[PDB]
């Protein structure tokens, strides 16, 4: 039965993967009528953002590798999953830092559109925003590393069907 | 909206309109004859309509001659207006009279009856009385040159015997106004007929409107040839005593002189009676037998030489002739030398017994025996040396006057023509001593001491040869020193009555400054105005090709073609006086 | 509605790559394809069924069989990316294989993340929070040809002179052409290995 | 010959073509003036290009109104002059110095004159005189005109003669006099009689309006005797006019004047003087065999040859020669005629002294001249064109024999062609001509159109006419003609249009080597400072003009001379700049951007060369030039040697360091605490762009430019040390060995100790980063790159010159 669980546990993890790869982007495409839909852009943004956290909680439900790292300590198997081996890859503490990070794009956009009492080609303080990319692309990946850290421990016990 | 369209050349355009409207009466360098041939032979290819005019003009212009490229583009009729012989005669009688026999008779655009030329001279008189130019009698050929009819009677009678010249003009002499040319200033109708139309049996019982002949030449039993030469300016009739007078200047050249001195002295004066000879006889019948006596030949010998020389220098300078008489080394080559040649080369006082008596204070001149052909090569140099010797103090005024008293009718007076023709270049120059010397030498010449009325008339006949190039220098010096003249008006108010010469067919100041006019874009019997001194004076200022372009542009747009063609044709094919030289 | 016209336009748009392939062109016909490229592997495309699909052979690029679908179906049919990105991935695989002996014991570990289709990142970690280092790999301007500029991220606080001291026996910030990046990758792995086995 | 038989000799109608300052204007059939110049053909640049009237011509407008006036040239082609029924007839230019041109046109109308004005050679003229108050009568002032000459800042005018063809040709100066002037740097036109008058308009006052003319009657007329042809010049201290008044008499009036009493200047041109003899020998009789087709009529005006004699003792006599007669037939009697008469005026004394004129002699070839007659060299008259398209039977001023008909080099060659190998080329029968300012070409008008300029050409590819060795001194000949009347402001030259690039040597090192030995350039500026480095003729870098292509690859080592004019012009503009504030500051910032870009490119190219395979070995270091020309990489011959770029940029850095402080000085006044002050809008931009330099800071590119410049002295003053009142100049060595690099060559066999990449470079090394200034934008790609044609995608992408920004042309 442990075979039948580890199989489709690897599937749950492969499936929760590629969520980061689809969430790396934010696709802010802006380029009266024009107004009243920037809020709907932000709506779809927060939409795609949220529902990652509940899936994280569901994974932390059957996170069963804190109990195998102990046996892994001394001379653990520790075989990383190289997708050059499984050509299928197909069917058959906080992450609120992301919201805290998105929260710094409404205010530093208001402060960029409050330049009508100003010139035309100087409101381009958007030579900034090369910090938010760094911060996101770091926050998301520093915890994406956990998937690769746990998928290895997954098969520490299922080496050969746990029986042979 | 007054806006100028043409200026300074609009006179032709404002003249041709008046002439075309008068046409319905009773209200060397080259010229057009050789400058339209170019525009034809080089057809203005890529031609919308302008080729028709050009080719038809080249076709029509061949009335002078006869002595299929463009198909002529049409067959347009032709009209014989009243303004053809008007222009022809007005252009022929404007300079040296050049109406000869055949070049005029072989002018047949008419073919049957020459009545269109008996009032085209009444019209000229009427046009030249008003617009005052009565300076003319040279245009009174109405009486004397009517041998045309007596010569045309038999030339047609040889085949047709139905001319009846007696009834020909009396339906012309009803078509002239009776206010200008009256019937009893102008009193010409009473004298044309009954005084020329009876010498030739061309009018009898002429109520309602001595035939001396060409054989008056026994000039041996008498010498009335100084009365014939006086009765030239009288016009009852029979001024045919001119062909019978130009056969003495040939007898007295085939024979000896000394019977010609008086004739030459009396023809040298009265220059208004020199055009009448050329009206009737050719120019080469006088010069050629008179220039060939000086080149082949005692007190009176000098006189006979000078009195004969006095005539060539009048003929040459009144009409502005050239060296077109002896071309075929001669004494008549002197018109080229009017410059003091040099000193010390080969002169060395070659023949200078003169100037030892002519200007000295010693005595007379008897033993000086040099050939009379010292007029040339020794008048200008002698006078230049005299002026130099007078500038510095060498010849006192007493010697100067005693010298200058030697040059009146002593056979040395006709030598002053080249002398003070060259002496007029030293007054135009710029240096005070020499200018004042010439001014001091010019005083006992113009105003004389009232001696020898014969010499006085000789001087008054000499002065009108050089009066044109002599007052120019005087006016120039007056302008240079316009503060203290005190001598100059004394001479200008004297050498002024003799400024009547230069019958060379050219405009003048008060006409040139008066027909430069404008053109904006917004009649009592007299004829329309015209004067051939305008065409050949615009042809010199403006280019001939430019004036041809103007004429063509005007004719293309002028209404009434067939009348607008005759004017231009007979204006182009008229005899030019400037660009024509005589020959044998 | 454009039933056969769909396949017509699909083939008419896909045949463009047959001119620019320059490799072993194609052994297959419509309803499938194959553009196999080897030395002396082939990719099984799909055209019928969803909309499209890709299929590969078990080595050297299965790490991106989920980033290729969008590039193939959406942008264009111009997959000239493999022929110039092969050596980099070969180096990736050989490094991840050579670091094997460390993961058994408690020596260290190395991860690779592929932040995008071209911006990649590699990360070394050592046991007792001794270090946590991450190098970014990224292409740059194409004056003559493309050049990879591998090194520490731009505005990351460098934390000067803690182990960059040792890492400066390789200048620590390279730049390589698309034909000899493997030597730089191996020289950068060996140094950290010698520093971790001590 | 229906057009050569359509030539007018009734007036001095004057040529319709003309050229000065590289413009050419023609009167197209009497209603318009057309302009055209000489361009470089921006595509695959070949100098052979005469523009096909793509400019704004000038047209006579025939419409009018009860009261209308001539218009001026607005933003469009409206430059209309109101006509009165007459076409243009005469065009003439006027001397000028670099500031503004002048060009007047006289109409065959009653004699009205207009004057146009060009300001920046932009072929777009304005008006200066309107001719709306002029009479309509027989003035007709076409019979002659003359612009007075403008003086020189010395006694005479100089022109050179290259002699002594051997190891090197030294050159000596010849010189002639210049008599009159104007008492300004402006000028004045005198047009002769309106057949009566004097009528010279120019009295440019303290105000800038061409005041009314002055007149003085000379030789009044009262009949039909008009001055058909007259001509005037300027003899000793005073003018000299002469007329031929319709007869065989020719008169000479000497019009002396210098009253310009000194405020509002008025000038009574009194003191006209008669007295010069009226020799009636305009044509004398030689009566013998009269009825033959002799006796032609004068056709070309008698041009006065001024007294330019200056025989070694003192001045000499003038010569007013009657130009040809040129009968033209209408036996066969070919044209075959143009006797040219010559008359000079001496002063002799047998008594109280009058002046006199004497006819010298006659000569007559068998063709028809008269198209043009132009005097060259101010000494040797000639270039009498014979209309058979055979330009030039040029004959000396004294004794009138044919000249320059025998090639020779070993001695004085005073003219580029006809002596070293060049030759003319005939095009076809013509009607009018016009010569270049250097008299090395001319433009003609044939029957139909204005055929392109007819230039000389060398017989290249001949077996024994190759350019190598001593035969390469066919360059001193082409040089000694580039200096003509009023030529010391060097940078104005057109004879670049002689391209012999099957030899590749005259590119440089000869045609730039000789002007050095010609005017003493003295280009060794590696001793003192960077202060007076602005020469008027050292800036004449023609090596840029031999760029070999356009929008294609530019010839390498021919843009070393292209990088310098940029860092010259755009980096003295700063020092050229309380001006108009809110509009020039952005241009200053846009120039500083390009400056920092150049600094980045240089400090990049120094790397990737600091670690190459360069070996000294004391027997190499001859490879230096070939190994650099192979890579086509001119980043060392501009930053190390040539002794003056290391000064140009050494001063540019000191200027940028001054520029970067104005922002920090002004922002304190700006922000010291409500809507768009509009000048802080640019001060902010300048401060924002004066901090995006990578780590340059412009404070270290000066230390690394001073260190090497002081290091060079240690060798310069220790290699040229060779064993009272002993001169011992030995600066010519520093001149020569430091002058041969500007034409790309090698170093001086000792500047390979002064190459310390360790010391003076590893200190600027840690003021940048490895991979921070090696990956930039570098929009300087316009000059130095050959891999891509992406820049020719649409209407191209050009770079500005004043603002130095991007530009698209579509």
């Amino acid at each position: 039965q442990r075979c039948a669980v580890a199989a489709l546990n690897l599937e749950k993890q492969i499936f929760q993967n590629a969520q980061d790869k689809a969430s790396y982007d934010q696709a802010m495409a802006k380029k009266n009528g024009p107004a009243l839909q920037n809020q709907v852009i932000t709506d779809a943004q927060r939409q795609a953002q949220i529902q990652q956290q509940i899936q994280l909680a569901q994974a932390q439900q059957r996170q069963q590798q804190q109990l195998m790292l102990n046996r892994m300590a001394a001379q653990g198997l520790t075989q990383p999953p190289q997708p050059a081996f499984q050509p299928m890859q197909n069917p058959g503490m906080r992450r609120v830092n992301s919201t805290t990070e998105n929260s710094k794009m409404q205010i530093r956009q208001l402060m960029q559109q409050r330049l009508t009492p100003a010139q035309i080609s100087e409101a381009n303080a958007s030579g900034k925003d090369l910090v938010y990319l760094y911060f996101q692309n770091q926050v998301v990946q520093v915890f994406r590393a956990t998937m690769l850290q746990a998928q290895e421990k997954a098969q520490q016990v299922a080496q050969v069907q746990q029986a042979l | 909206r007054p806006t100028p369209s043409n200026r300074e050349c609009v006179d032709q355009r404002t003249l041709q309109y008046l002439q075309v409207l008068q046409k319905q009466g009773r209200i060397f360098v080259l010229f057009y004859f050789a400058f339209c041939e170019n525009q034809i032979v080089n057809e203005t290819l890529s031609q919308p309509v302008c080729k028709d005019i050009c080719r038809k003009l080249l076709d029509s212009l061949d009335a002078f001659l006869p002595t299929l490229e463009s198909f002529q583009v049409p067959e347009l009729p032709v009209v014989n207006t009243r303004a053809g012989l008007y222009i022809y005669l007005g252009a022929a009688l404007v300079g040296r009279p050049m109406i000869d026999d055949e070049a005029l008779f072989s002018y047949l655009h008419n073919r049957y009856q020459g009545d269109l030329q008996a009032m085209a001279v009444h019209l000229i008189l009427a046009s030249f009385d008003l617009l005052a130019n009565a300076v003319n009698e040279g245009a009174k050929t109405g009486h004397l040159l009517k041998s045309f009819l007596i010569n045309k009677v038999p030339l047609i009678l040889v085949q047709l015997v139905a001319y009846a010249a007696t009834t020909m003009y009396p339906f012309n002499a009803e078509m002239c106004i009776t206010e200008a040319l009256n019937q009893v200033n102008d009193s010409v109708r009473q004298d044309f007929c009954f005084a020329c139309q009876l010498h030739g049996l061309l009018s009898q019982a002429a109520i309602e409107t001595g035939d001396i002949t060409y054989q008056s030449l026994p000039p041996e039993g008498r010498y009335v040839k100084e009365q014939l030469v006086q009765a030239c300016l009288q016009e009852p009739d029979r001024t045919l005593k001119l062909i019978g007078e130009l056969d003495n200047m040939n007898g007295n050249v085939g024979a000896a002189a000394q019977a010609i001195v008086e004739i030459c002295r009396d023809l040298a004066s009265k220059p208004l009676s020199l055009d009448v000879l050329l009206l009737f006889d050719k120019p080469h019948k006088i010069l050629h037998p008179l220039c060939e006596l000086l080149d082949n030949w005692y007190q009176p010998v000098y006189e006979e030489f000078g009195s004969v020389l006095l005539l060539l220098l009048a003929f040459v300078y009144r009409y502005n002739l050239s060296t077109a008489d002896l071309g075929i080394g001669v004494d008549r080559c002197q018109p080229l030398e009017q410059l003091s040649e040099q000193e010390k080369s080969h002169l060395g006082g070659w023949i200078h017994g003169l100037f030892d008596t002519e200007a000295g204070g010693l005595g007379d001149e008897l033993m000086s025996s040099c050939p009379p052909q010292d007029f040339y090569l020794l008048a200008p140099t002698l006078f230049h040396q005299i002026v130099n010797a007078l500038s510095a103090g060498y010849l006192t005024d007493e010697m100067l006057k005693g010298g200058l008293e030697y040059l009146v009718d002593v056979l040395l007076l006709p030598a002053l023509v080249p002398a003070l023709l060259y002496l007029s270049n030293l007054l135009w120059a710029d240096n005070q001593p020499i200018q004042n010397a010439v001014i001091k030498i010019l005083q006992p010449i113009l105003k004389p001491t009232s001696i020898s009325n014969e010499a006085s008339t000789m001087l008054s006949s000499v002065l009108n040869i050089v009066a044109k190039p002599l007052e120019h220098a005087l006016k120039s010096y007056q302008r240079q020193d316009p503060e203290c003249q005190k001598i100059e008006p004394l001479l200008l108010a004297i050498a002024d009555n003799l400024a009547v010469s230069r019958r060379t067919g050219g405009a003048d100041h008060t006409e040139l400054e008066s027909w430069c006019s404008a053109q904006i874009t917004n009649m009592n019997g007299m004829p329309a105005p015209y004067t051939h001194r305008q065409t050949l004076a615009a042809q010199q200022i403006l280019g001939p090709h430019r004036l041809l372009g103007i004429i063509l542009d005007e004719l293309k747009s002028s209404p009434e073609p067939g009348i607008a063609y005759d004017v231009v044709t007979t204006m182009i094919c008229a005899p030019d006086v400037r660009n024509s030289t005589i020959s044998s | 509605l454009g039933i056969r016209v769909r396949q017509l336009q699909r083939l008419l748009d896909f045949l463009e790559g047959l001119r620019r392939v320059g490799d072993d062109a194609v052994p297959e016909r419509v309803t499938l394809r194959e553009i196999v490229f080897s030395y002396g592997w082939r990719v099984r495309l799909d055209l019928t069924k969803g909309v499209v699909l890709e299929k590969g052979n078990p080595h050297l690029r299965v790490i991106n069989r989920l980033e290729d679908l969008v590039n193939s179906q959406k942008f264009y049919s111009l997959a000239t990316y493999l022929t110039l990105s092969l050596p980099l991935f070969r180096a990736f695989q050989q490094l991840e294989n050579a670091w094997q002996t460390a993961q058994e014991n408690g020596r260290g570990s190395c991860f690779i993340l592929h932040l995008s289709l071209d911006k990649h990142t590699i990360r070394f970690v050592l046991p007792g929070h001794q270090r946590q280092i991450s190098l970014l790999i990224q292409p740059h301007e194409k004056e003559g040809k493309l050049v990879w500029e591998v090194g520490r991220p731009r505005h990351d606080p460098e934390l000067l002179n803690e182990n960059c001291e040792f890492n400066r026996v390789l200048k620590e910030r390279v730049w390589t052409i698309s034909g000899s990046g493997f030597k730089g990758l191996v020289t950068g792995a060996a140094a950290e290995p010698d520093e971790g086995i001590e | 010959r229906r057009i050569a038989e359509l030539r007018a000799r009734g007036c001095c109608q004057g040529i319709a073509w003309s050229r000065q300052g590289t413009i050419a204007s023609i009167s197209a059939d009497g209603m318009s003036i057309e302009l055209r110049f000489l361009r470089t053909n921006p595509e695959n640049g070949d100098w052979e290009l005469t523009d096909a009237a793509l400019s704004l011509s000038v047209a006579l407008v025939p419409a009018s109104s009860p009261s209308a006036t001539s218009s001026s040239g607005s933003g469009t082609s409206n430059t209309t002059v109101i006509s009165a029924g007459a076409p243009f007839v005469h065009l003439a230019w006027a001397p000028s110095v670099h500031t503004s041109s002048f060009e007047l046109a006289a109409i065959d109308a009653p004699g009205r004159i207009t004057i146009f004005l060009f300001t920046q050679n932009i072929n777009k003229p304005y008006l200066s005189r309107k001719w709306d108050t002029d009479p309509v009568d027989d003035l007709h002032a076409v019979v002659g005109c003359y612009w007075l000459p403008l003086p020189f800042n010395v006694s005479y005018v100089a022109n050179w003669v290259q002699t002594d063809y051997r190891y090197e040709p030294i050159l000596s100066p010849a010189w002639g006099p210049i008599h009159p002037n104007h008492t300004k740097s402006a000028l004045v036109c005198v047009t002769t009689n309106g057949l009566l008058k004097m009528l010279f308009p120019q009295n440019n006052n303290r105000i800038e309006e061409t005041s009314i003319e002055l007149e003085s009657v000379t030789a009044s007329d009262d009949l039909i005797t008009h001055a058909a042809i007259g001509a005037d010049r300027n003899t000793l201290l005073i003018a000299l006019a002469m007329g031929s008044k319709q007869l065989r008499v020719v008169r000479v009036g000497i019009q002396w004047w210098l009253p310009q009493v000194d405020t509002t200047l008025l000038d009574p041109e009194q003191q006209q003087s008669d007295g010069d003899a009226p020799i009636a020998q305009l044509t004398h009789l030689e009566i013998l065999p009269s009825p033959l087709g002799e006796t032609p009529q004068t056709v070309l005006p008698p041009v006065i040859l001024a007294v330019r004699s200056y025989l070694p003792q003192e001045g000499s006599l003038y010569a007013a020669h009657q130009e040809p007669f040129t009968v033209i037939d209408r036996t066969d009697q070919p044209k075959a005629f143009h006797p040219a008469f010559e008359q000079l005026g001496a002063k002799n004394s047998a008594s109280s002294q009058p002046s006199a004129m004497q006819t010298l002699r006659k000569l007559d070839p068998v063709v028809i001249p008269g198209k043009v007659v132009v005097t060259v060299n101010t000494l040797q008259f000639g270039r009498v064109v014979c209309f058979g398209f055979s330009d030039g039977t040029l004959q000396y001023r004294d004794r009138f024999t044919m000249n320059e008909v025998y090639t020779e080099q070993a001695t004085t060659n005073i003219t580029s062609p006809l002596q070293v190998g060049f030759q003319w080329e005939t095009e076809g029968p013509c009607l009018q001509m016009a010569f270049a300012p250097t008299n090395c070409s001319f433009v003609q008008v044939s029957e139909d159109g204005s055929v392109k300029w007819v230039k000389l050409r060398y017989p290249v590819d001949d077996p024994n006419m190759t350019l190598q060795g001593p035969k390469l001194k066919a360059v001193a000949a082409s040089l000694a003609v580039a200096s003509v009347g009023a030529n010391i402001a060097g940078p104005n030259i057109h004879n670049h249009c002689d391209d012999v690039m099957a030899i590749a040597r005259p590119l440089a090192k000869k045609f730039k080597d000789f002007p050095t030995a010609w005017v003493r350039e003295f280009v060794t500026m590696f001793k003192i400072t960077v202060d007076y480095s602005e020469e008027a003729h050292h800036d004449q870098l023609m090596r840029n003009s031999l760029l070999q292509f356009c929008l294609s690859i530019l010839n390498h080592f021919g843009f070393n001379g292209d990088f310098q004019p940029r860092t010259f012009s755009g980096k003295f503009a700063n020092l050229a700049l309380p001006l108009d504030e809110p509009e020039v500051v952005d241009a200053l910032a846009s120039c500083a951007k390009w400056g920092f870009d150049l600094l980045a490119w240089l400090t990049d190219r120094l790397l990737a060369l600091s670690t190459d395979q360069t070996i000294k070995a004391m027997l190499a270091d001859q490879k230096r030039f070939p190994d650099l020309a192979r890579y086509l990489h001119s980043k060392n011959d501009v930053s190390l040697h040539l002794l003056l770029c290391s000064s140009t940029r050494g001063l540019l850095s000191a200027v940028c360091r001054r520029l970067q402080v104005v922002e920090s000085l002004a922002h304190r006044a700006t922000v010291y605490y409500v809507t768009a002050s509009l000048v802080k809008a640019s001060d902010f931009d300048k401060l924002l762009t004066a901090l995006s330099r990578d780590i340059q800071t412009a404070y270290i590119q000066t230390f690394s430019g001073v260190a090497t410049q002081i290091r060079q002295h240690a060798s310069g003053s220790g290699g040229q040390p060779l064993t009272i009142k002993k001169a011992q100049s030995h600066v010519e060595l520093d001149m020569l060995l430091g002058q041969n690099p500007p034409p790309g060559f090698r170093e001086v066999l000792a500047c390979f100790f002064g190459n310390i990449f360790p010391a003076f470079r590893a200190t600027v090394d840690p003021r940048s980063v490895f991979f921070a200034d090696w990956s930039l934008l570098e929009e300087i790609v316009a000059e130095d790159e050959r891999t891509l044609k992406r820049r020719r995608e649409g209407g191209g992408r050009y770079v500005d010159v004043f603002k130095r920004v991007e530009l698209c042309g579509r």
